[PDB]
DNA sequence: ATCGATGTATATATCTGACACGTGCCTGGAGACTAGGGAGTAATCCCCTTGGCGGTTAAAACGCGGGGGACAGCGCGTACGTGCGTTTAAGCGGTGCTAGAGCTGTCTACGACCAATTGAGCGGCCTCGGCACCGGGATTCTGAT
DNA sequence: ATCAGAATCCCGGTGCCGAGGCCGCTCAATTGGTCGTAGACAGCTCTAGCACCGCTTAAACGCACGTACGCGCTGTCCCCCGCGTTTTAACCGCCAAGGGGATTACTCCCTAGTCTCCAGGCACGTGTCAGATATATACATCGAT
């Protein structure tokens, strides 16, 4: 089924919790927009790599190994899902 | 009635979410977001649950680091409230486009 | 002592390290002391991390090391934090810190 | 099939360091990934060193200087000491 | 006298192809040589890592293509992949 | 040669030799050096194209490091590519922030 | 006459962004490099091109640092860069803890 | 020594970075930062040279040290 | 000031399912041999780094006014935090399907390797043209009126 | 708006040395041929990713309230900037010496490859205890009166 505007699924309280874990005490109402866009810009940089891995392996399932390798390439190495 | 002054529940939440390790973004909304992002890249792709979980862990870590640097910028600007200019400056300084 | 790990007094496998160095396209030929040295370095690094992780778990009164304790061990040791500064640990969390200006006056 | 991993070796290291402590499966995965990542770092650095010196072999000295490069000061010193102690022990017997 | 190798003549040929009435200095020749070596190292290392990840022992053209797609930005990667595919097909047609 | 068969200006042979001696893989496919030489040739053609454009805009006939830095940073995609690279003798792009300029 | 404070600064900005010359004098920087290298290995010889590469790298790194520091100072509603600006830039970029 | 990085030199470096006004302690802070950066880069270069069994730190060693730090330098046959 | 409410930490039962151990199997490691190339080592050449000296000279250093900027204080309002009832839909959980990861057999073409040959490109040398540099004029600014 | 005053852009002449082209040849790229095995492809399968549906309830949400800080303003005070003058040591040119980079030739010995053997190591099964949960209470503390 076609997916549209799921970026709002990252709710304002979710962005708030992410900031509170990061040590933020006061959050402007205009943050919850920018962060979402920023988050998208992150995923479009990871998934595009991961899919590029998946396309090479002649596979149709994006494995955790592909995402881990994509993050390793992006200088954001990830531990906990294989290496 | 009892009503905490502003900044008390915020600090309590800060301590609570720093003490724990659970995911902060809801699992299904983030799965749908990841599928939406991947839809523009290659159609009819499937994601292992571990792959979506890895993407969620990485995104949460990236956003927490970003909010750490944003809080540092907001404190540098003699503020307490993080603003979009704070995030933009932090991303520019880190070297992101 | 048949295994090379027993010869070197190591718990990480010298033979496996040798195979990965050979079948890993790092060099045409792999020396006989390089697997021993690399296994020793790896063993020291994991011992260094696990000592701190066990201490942190004991601080939380937990017998089992979880990702949170490994994150604490990595991020509390300044030198280890430098080695793994660009590394995300799944379920690791973040160090508990609050900036001075955000605390109430 | 066979999936190679460092689970038993990390268990052994833990039991040497913490006799009465256990490791969760996720923490095992983290430790296995860390071992592989540091292995790749050191092996790649020594490989570049071998290429840079026009040397076709990856011996203990390239690994030693790779450890000296990637690892921080006190950590690098201790790791180099451990590696040379193990190499000496291996050569002796 | 050691015979050091570099990409000087090839960069000069490319420059004369893209800019006939234009020259280049030795300092810029060093920069172009270092840039070519660096991009070669990046693409070759990425394709090597792909070969390792797929548990395949050969670095074929497909690994180079996917390394190009990984390292280069969208439009640049698109153009480079088009150029590479064109060159590979042209080389294959000849024998 | 193989550079003539593929219409390339970088050498297929040299790239093939570096792939073999660089220990990137146990074996190197015969199509990999051609593809990689094509990609390198295109990238250097783009770099030199923009450098020559800058040099003509700078009223010079020889490309110097300043022209290369101008070409690399002015193009957004190439700046994204060489984001962490410092070009020696390259200088910086002239940009003065808005608030710094006088009222 | 007298130029108003802040005009010669802009003129020097324009002049030093249009040039490629080294802004750190070669002999002092070479002596600094030898001083630092004495701490690691005694009786070391440096190629002139090696000190040249060190000087280029240091100039580029300091220019990037000053760009980020200027952005921090401008973000803080200031024009004058301060040690807090440099420390914040280094902390965000990931050098300072 | 480190004081060899004079005040006008740091001023020129800031002007190239686009800085219009410079505080008084910026000079000391910049000297410290530069010393730290040179310490790291020269440590890596000296490690490379020591491994090569050479007593002459080449420009290639400097380029390799910078590339190891994610600061690849072009213009010296890197 | 004492007092009340709300959140956290805790004491303990309870139940679980993830973890440590037993066991079997087989694949990857260990050992012995061979032969081949790569690396250690002594000689040698000779480049390039280090070192000293003078001169003129750009640049670093030092001192002053002040003028712009930073920093502190203060007032306003608004928007962000906190609370609370409401609705959203995430989360858990049972069942079903099948696309597609994963393993396996084959045989094939594609790549390594070795011999011979040759010309592509590297090194060295020589030439002159582009850019370094310098002086007079326009102007494009910058500042005070 | 408008005045003069420096800095800089612009332009012609000069000059110099490094880029662009040519000669030699050397050594690695091309070509032809044989062998071996990596993997491309067809098959089988069976794990798990997708899809669905329902009951539960945690979480998101929109609005009411209010108040704490973002922001603008204003005042002060000070501290960098601009500029001029004295100092200084960077810089360039030139020669000397010699330390060690690099190359060559030789030789040894260290490791790849191969075959045979067998035990560590992984997959699976299973018992069980470290830990997550729901519930009840003591304790801290932050705020209204």
């Amino acid at each position: 089924k076609v997916l549209r505007d799921n970026i709002q699924g990252i709710t304002k309280p979710a962005i708030r919790r992410l900031a509170r874990r990061g040590g933020v005490k006061r959050i402007s109402g205009l943050i919850y927009e920018e962060t979402r866009g920023v988050l998208k810009v992150f995923l479009e940089n990871v998934i595009r790599d991961a899919v590029t891995y998946t396309e090479h392996a002649k596979r149709k399932t994006v494995t955790a190994m592909d995402v881990v390798y994509a993050l390793k390439r992006q200088g954001r190495t990830l531990y906990g899902f294989g290496g | 009635p009892h009503r905490y002054r502003p900044g008390t529940v915020a600090l309590r939440e800060i301590r609570r979410y720093q003490k724990s390790t659970e995911l902060l973004i809801r699992k299904l909304p983030f799965q749908r977001l990841v599928r939406e992002i991947a839809q523009d890249f290659k159609t009819d792709l499937r994601f292992q649950s571990s792959a979506v979980m890895a993407l969620q862990e990485a995104s949460e870590a990236y956003l927490v680091a970003l909010f750490e640097d944003t809080n540092l910028c907001a404190i540098h600007a003699k503020r307490v409230t993080i603003m979009p200019k704070d995030i933009q400056l932090a991303r520019r300084i880190r070297g992101e486009r | 002592a048949k295994t090379r790990s027993s010869r070197a007094g190591l718990q990480f496998p010298v033979g496996r390290v040798h195979r990965l160095l050979r079948k890993g396209n790092y060099a045409e030929r792999v020396g006989a002391g390089a697997p021993v040295y690399l296994a020793a370095v790896l063993e020291y690094l994991t011992a260094e991390i696990l000592e701190l992780a066990g201490n942190a778990a004991r601080d939380n009164k937990k017998t089992r090391i979880i990702p949170r304790h490994l994150q604490l061990a990595v991020r509390n040791d300044e030198e280890l934090n430098k080695l793994l500064g660009r590394v995300t640990i799944a379920q690791g969390g973040v160090l508990p810190n609050i900036q001075s200006v955000l605390l109430p006056k | 099939t066979r999936k190679e991993s460092y689970a038993i070796y990390v268990y052994k290291v833990l039991k040497q360091v913490h006799p009465d402590t256990g490791i969760s499966s996720k923490a095992m995965s983290i430790m296995n990934s860390f071992v592989n990542d540091v292995f790749e770092r050191i092996a790649g650095e020594a490989s570049r060193l071998a290429h840079y010196n026009k040397r076709s072999t990856i011996t203990s000295r390239e690994i030693q200087t790779a450890v000296r490069l990637l690892l921080p000061g006190e950590l690098a010193k201790h790791a180099v000491s451990e590696g040379t102690k193990a190499v000496t022990k291996y050569t002796s017997a």
